[PDB]
């Protein structure tokens, strides 16, 4: 089993920047594609960004293109979501998910989930 | 380092090793970084493992109410990688999920030996599908090893019978330096000598030896030429190809008949370019007809729907040199994206040894089934007698195991865990003008030789006698016909009363 642990969330003033980290356990990390998610209260969970197992192939949702950038350090088993120009409608719990098979994104079969880190965008 | 596994859940979990990638290069052999993905020895055998286990689970006659799972790991056709993954197999057994009951493979006989030396310690039965070394028959060294292929001894046996059925009592012998060549040639020497067949002289050479070396070999073969024209070659393909290239270089094409081992069965990479030298050759080919239902299953597979083969996406993108757009294992550096029109049907070639992979899997299944019926008689499922499964008892039941195979062949193991051999005898005939191709001439089924005859060549040392045979310090097949006295009668072929006179038959 793989463990995914998020960090880097908290309170952030609107228009600021915040960098979420997702650390994985196990030496299988380089074989999994990764995806960020967000759950806001009273709203259905949506896909934010995704990166392939090799990296070098990134995908972004329309609501965050041009503001977020997803990356991964394979030597550290870590995924990163850099969030810029934070809007109050970004406030949610961001989750980290590992998937191995699937079709074109967002249609991936996510095998492992993280606990999530809260991002609160004050006005 | 950092390897994935192909798993499938079940009540009993059967392990397997397949070379999903090529073996590392000499620089990266210590890092154990393997090469590119392999289709026939890899992906196809993996998918066959998966789908054959599906079929056996769906079979009510075989293991009812017992599910079979699997843990499939990458062997890279390399002993270091294979031993690594076998340690990963017994990892869970050391500390005391769902330990491994048996293992399928691997391919190389050396790699199979290396894996066996480890698996025997934890009493894990092993069944192989392409490792044919005679070394693996010694059950004091390889107690938990069994194969559904005939060993090289059976190839030597079939060649001895071929030599018998054409009265080729004096032949030359060439074998390739190594385990295959020397083991098979020793078996050929013994079996042919016991059948009254003599060797003019035995030779050995590596495939990588120079044109120098094969020219010397061909000249030494010509040394025997008037009497010994058939060259029994227990040789891997490139040795035969080197002999053909030497026959080209010296212009001696068609002064010999080559009797090739399975190392050159119908391999075109041997005779291509020098067909005219090789015409007339007779070879042995391991009979393995294609499995239709495997093609049915495998050709329908799409990367979008294959959710259990972890290597299937790099395989797909390497097959059609494209880039799976937006996929989890999307690979860059491909200059085009993958169409929805791509299919595995395009230039499909089934694995040559597919039937044997499937028969090894069925062997494991039927062994588990017979063990279940002997330990859990009134049950349909695992009772406490098989909780856990005693590898000793599984081996005991597998040595007794016996079914009808994927092609109708009855699969069975001897006292050494060896399987009988059915090869088909090929002839490299000239098919008209400037077309050369292998032709099925005969069949050898566990000693029973049948050949579709009239498709001659004389290789004898001496002609028969009229009324005794006497030999010099040379071999038993090279004799002189010495007459007897007028009062002497022919006692037997080799060795020559009062009041009586030798009969009109000289009996
Ligand atoms: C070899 O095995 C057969 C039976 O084994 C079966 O093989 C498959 C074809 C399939 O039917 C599986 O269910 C089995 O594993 C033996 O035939 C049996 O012979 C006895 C008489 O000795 C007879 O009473 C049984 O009914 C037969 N079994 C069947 C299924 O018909 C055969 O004797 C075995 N031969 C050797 C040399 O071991
Ligand atoms: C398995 O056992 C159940 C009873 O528990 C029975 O209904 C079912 O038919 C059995 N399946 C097979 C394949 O024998």
């Amino acid at each position: 089993q793989v463990q995914l642990v998020e960090s880097g969330g908290g309170l952030v003033q609107a228009g600021g920047s915040l960098r979420l980290s997702c650390a994985a356990s196990g030496r299988t990390f380089t074989s999994y594609a990764m995806g960020w998610f967000r759950q806001a209260p009273g709203k259905e969970r949506e896909s934010v960004a995704a990166i392939s197992s090799s990296g070098g192939s990134t995908h972004y949702a329309d609501s965050v293109k041009g503001r977020f950038t997803i990356s991964r350090d394979n030597s550290k088993n870590t995924v990163y979501l850099q969030m810029n120009s934070l809007k109050p409608e970004d406030t949610a719990v961001y989750y980290c998910a590992a998937a191995m098979y699937g079709s074109r994104w967002p249609d991936w079969e996510y095998d492992y989930w993280g606990q999530g880190t809260q991002v609160t965008v004050s006005s | 380092e950092r390897r994935v596994v192909a798993h499938m859940p079940g009540d009993i979990i059967i392990g397997a090793l397949f070379s999903v990638h090529h073996q590392p290069t000499v620089d990266k052999v210590h890092e154990r970084k393997c090469g590119a993905v392999r289709e026939q020895y890899g992906i196809q055998r993996v998918e066959a493992m998966l789908h054959t286990l599906e079929r056996i689970n769906s079979d009510p006659t075989l293991l009812p109410n017992i599910t079979l799972g699997c843990e499939i790991r990458d062997s890279c056709w390399h002993s270091a990688v294979a031993l690594e993954q076998s340690i990963e197999f017994i990892r869970d057994s050391l500390i005391s999920k769902k330990p491994i009951v048996g293992v399928i493979g691997p391919g190389s006989s050396s790699v199979a030996i290396q894996v066996q030396n480890l698996l025997q310690l934890f009493n894990i039965p092993q069944i192989a599908y392409s490792a044919t070394s005679m070394d693996l028959s010694d059950k004091t060294l390889f107690k938990y090893f069994m194969r559904v292929v005939p060993s090289d001894a059976q190839q030597a046996r079939a060649m001895v019978d071929i030599v018998k059925r054409y009265n080729w009592t004096y032949v030359s012998a060439v074998h390739t330096e190594g385990n295959y060549g020397e083991s098979g040639m020793e078996a050929f020497k013994d079996m042919s000598a016991k059948e009254g067949i003599c060797i003019a002289h035995s030779y050995k050479i590596y495939s990588n030896a120079g044109e120098q070396s094969f020219d010397k070999l061909l000249k030494k073969l010509t040394s025997h030429l008037p009497k010994a024209r058939v060259v029994a070659c227990f040789c891997e393909g490139m040795t035969v190809r080197g002999l053909l290239m030497a026959m080209r270089r010296l212009g001696l094409a068609g002064e010999f008949l080559l009797l090739g081992s399975d190392g050159w069965a119908d391999r075109y990479d041997v005779t291509d370019g020098y067909q005219r030298e090789a015409v007339g050759g007779i070879t042995i080919k391991l009979q393995s007809p294609d499995v239709k239902w495997f093609d049915d299953y495998y050709l329908k597979l799409r990367p979008e729907t294959n959710h259990r083969n972890p290597w299937f996406q790099e395989f797909w993108q390497h097959r059609f040199q494209c880039r799976l757009e937006g996929f989890p294992q999307e690979n860059s550096k491909y200059n085009k994206t993958c169409n929805s029109s791509l299919t595995l049907k395009t230039h499909h070639v089934q694995d040559s040894k597919m039937g044997f992979v499937i028969n090894a899997i069925y062997s494991m299944a039927y062994g588990l089934h017979n063990m279940q019926m002997s330990l859990c008689p009134g049950y349909a499922g695992l009772c406490d007698a098989m909780k856990p499964i005693d590898g000793r008892k599984l081996l005991e039941s597998l040595m007794k195991t016996n079914f009808t195979g994927v092609s109708g062949d009855t699969i069975l193991f001897d006292e050494n865990g060896d399987s009988p051999g059915r090869y088909e005898i090929m002839n490299f005939k000239e098919m008209g003008k400037d077309y050369f191709d292998y032709i099925n001439v005969g069949s050898w089924d566990n000693g029973e030789l049948k050949m579709d005859d009239d498709e001659i060549i004389r290789s004898v040392c001496s002609e028969p006698c009229e009324k005794k045979v006497i030999r010099k310090g040379e071999v038993s097949c090279c004799w002189t016909c010495t007459p007897c006295k007028e009062n002497e009668y022919v006692f037997d072929e080799y060795t020559c009363q009062l009041g009586s006179w030798p009969t009109d038959d000289l009996t």
